[PDB]
């Protein structure tokens, strides 16, 4: 039902696995080598994984739906850290 | 030699009310009769045009500064059909759901200049991705395989 | 008349939706779920306001455009453990580091 991500400075997102699920890395990371229902981030700070936490609400949500749908919003400060997590998530 | 993603010219005329309902500036785009696409005038956020085309040709949309894919009516592509009663055609037009990697790539091209992208902390991949911009022609390609199968 | 949530305690964040029609203590009973504590050991905060059980989301003021998805409603959370409650502590975020000169 939920999962745990964990983020380089100790913040603890929790969130439904079905989002979480939206990457593809997260989903391998909580089969792991033993599954778990926590990940950790050592390289992604919790100001960019709370972005992505949103970002996987957002595509939930708006996939497949009729109703207008609003600009994914990226502040500029923010922009090439999370650029550099979807990257690494493929998400 | 004939594309399969081309206007057809049909001279059966057909009204069309191209509705903005996005956050960008859109830029219509008419494959012609040989499949090449052809720019026309902007439409800013929150408006809409009534606008003469006919049935059979093709239409995509597009960010007019990006040139960011755009949906209509739910799909890439839009083909005016004969005006029943005297409706017109509505050709809404909404953001995508992009992905994540896709969003930043786009604002991270808005704030800095292709020259620039080499001059960024990042992997070597990332900046292969940058400069990949958003293509008319290459999403034609695509969705002209897609079509087959 | 959905709305979108980021129910935060130190350096915990749960993201979850909720109905406006749904009210204070149905939330609370969504995060004993989650973090195994009773309604009765949790308070819910709206920027250091204590928000009413009876009283529904949207009169707290957790309307559908004021929590998005893309940019959800902050909900303070605050846990007794020993015998009073402990004061609303939500720890902020990193800071991101400077603009580079890029891209500016
Ligand atoms: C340009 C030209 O002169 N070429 C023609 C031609 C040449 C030769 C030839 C060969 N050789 C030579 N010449 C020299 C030696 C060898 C041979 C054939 C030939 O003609 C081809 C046959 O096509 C016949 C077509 O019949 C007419 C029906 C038709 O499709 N009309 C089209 C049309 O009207 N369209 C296409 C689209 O549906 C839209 C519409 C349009 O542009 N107008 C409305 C409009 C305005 C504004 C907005 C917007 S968008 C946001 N805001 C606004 C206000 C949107 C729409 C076009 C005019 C673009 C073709």
């Amino acid at each position: 039902m939920y999962v745990k991500l964990i983020s380089s400075d100790g913040h603890e997102f929790i969130v439904k696995r079905e989002h979480a699920l939206t990457s593809g890395t997260i989903k391998a990371m909580l089969s792991g080598p033993n599954e778990t229902n926590e990940v950790n981030f050592r390289e992604i700070p919790s100001h960019v994984l709370s972005k992505v936490c949103m970002y996987f609400t957002y595509k939930v949500r708006y996939t497949n739906s009729s109703t207008e749908i609003p600009e994914f919003p990226i502040a500029p400060e923010i922009a090439l850290e999370l650029l550099m997590a979807a990257n690494f998530l493929d998400c | 030699p004939r594309p399969v993603l081309r206007s057809v010219n049909s001279r059966e005329p057909s009204q069309v009310i191209f509705c903005n309902r996005s956050p960008r500036v859109v830029l219509p785009v008419w494959l012609n009769f040989d499949g090449e696409p052809q720019p026309y005038p902007t439409l800013p956020p929150g408006t809409g045009r009534r606008i003469h085309s006919y049935r059979g040709h093709l239409w995509l949309f597009r960010d007019a500064g990006t040139h960011d894919g755009l949906l209509v009516n739910q799909t890439e592509l839009f083909v005016p059909s004969l005006n029943v009663d005297g409706q017109p055609i509505f050709a809404n037009i909404t953001l995508p759901v992009y992905t994540l990697k896709e969003r930043c790539l786009q604002v991270v091209r808005s704030l800095v200049k292709p020259e620039n992208y080499r001059r960024l902390d990042i992997v070597r991949s990332l900046y292969e991705d940058l400069e990949d911009h958003p293509n008319v022609q290459k999403d034609l390609e695509r969705l002209t395989q897609e079509r087959i199968a | 008349m959905d709305v979108f949530l980021m129910i935060r305690r130190h350096k915990t964040t749960i993201f979850t939706d909720a109905k406006e029609s749904s009210t204070v203590f149905e939330l609370k009973r969504i995060v004993e779920g989650i973090l195994k504590r009773p309604p009765d050991e949790q308070r819910l905060y709206k920027d250091d306001q204590l928000l009413d059980d009876g009283k529904t989301l949207g009169e707290c003021g957790f309307t559908s455009q004021t929590a998005r998805p893309q940019a959800p409603a902050t909900v303070g959370l605050a846990f007794r453990a020993d015998d009073t409650f402990e004061a609303l502590c939500i720890e902020p975020f990193s800071s991101p580091p400077e603009l580079p000169d890029v891209m500016k």
